[PDB]
């Protein structure tokens, strides 16, 4: 794979390579690839290869990370999530 | 004792393009 | 996405955002997400977003959360196991 | 060596909502 | 989930809770789940729940768990690996 | 770095039950 | 599972009994197995067991692993991309 | 805090063959 702007990845504190899980909102797929860095600011969220089967142009996707952290840092750590508009633009 | 948390969200975002024979 | 009545994450020690196993007795539906504090008491177990395709209301399912523990602490190690009633109070 | 093990389960919950188009 | 006969477990080096899992040979299926000790020597594989949709009685399954492990230990790591004849015996 | 390695299998084992409604 | 030519195996920083995602072009299968070695030059890609049900012989496949490493080895991490001929042999 | 991240990668390789009751 998934190609996502830059902005994005900075946003949500992804690096290129870090694994992402997509879920689909329109058909229900879910699957798990890794992080590509898009031109920034271009709002591209790109499918690549064998994914493109299940996840379709113009579809509405959440893409998570996960971490392994001890309990200590479990409770306290604040995960970084980042709303955006129809062309993939950071907001408040 | 290590738990697997969230640590990032992009909350409905656009596909914007797909392609089944990317190389890369 | 899951969101849990505050009550049933205390008892299953589960924390907001913690990564969560969803499978339904109805449909055989198996997903992962993360889980997300409902009202206190409220007996909720909310499906947010696509999640929503495969887990339904009305659908019986079996919430579980997995760790990453050492050789020794796995043999020991406790699970916390939740039993509820009919609108997801805990026994 | 870490091994994944079971921590926690809510056994035989009862779906009560479901939202597609939640924002959160 | 899945139940399984100790001496398979103590044969495989699964605890009660260890993550596994399961691919249906017959169907196709693959799944995750938990193990549960069974009755020693019975040569139990009991399939509880939810996972009793996708994997049925008769059916031929492998069991896989997987662990974390540095580098180093990863190359001299020596898994446990446990052929079992029609009646879920241990086999050489 | 840490691999994520195979440590235990059982290779062609049968079913021999299954019950959608158990409880424990 | 997923039989690899050992010099893949090599060439990709494989280890026999490494968890192995293969994700199928041609169909859109997606699973989740581990690497056994496989004759060495042989451009052997076998796939043994259950997951023969979903990735068949013919089929382009990607074969991925994924490592656990601290936050400061993840932002300098160099990923091994091995690309190949029709024939499986390295380029 | 542990990140998951792609270490290994072959790119379009061709399944030769699959073998249904494979032992091992």
């Amino acid at each position: 794979x998934v190609t996502i702007d830059a902005d994005l990845m900075d946003a949500a504190d992804l690096l290129e390579g870090e694994q992402v899980t997509i879920v689909d909102i329109d058909n229900g797929a879910r699957l798990v690839t890794y992080a590509i860095t898009g031109e920034r600011g271009s709002g591209v969220i790109g499918i690549n290869g064998a994914a493109a089967h299940l996840v379709h142009p113009g579809d509405l996707v959440i893409l998570i990370a996960y971490a392994t952290m001890d309990d200590a840092r479990a409770r306290t750590y604040q995960p970084r999530i980042v709303f955006v508009d129809a062309y993939n633009k950071p907001i408040d | 004792m290590l738990r697997t948390m969230l640590k990032s969200k992009i909350h409905r975002a656009t596909v914007t393009c797909a392609d089944l024979h990317y190389v890369g």
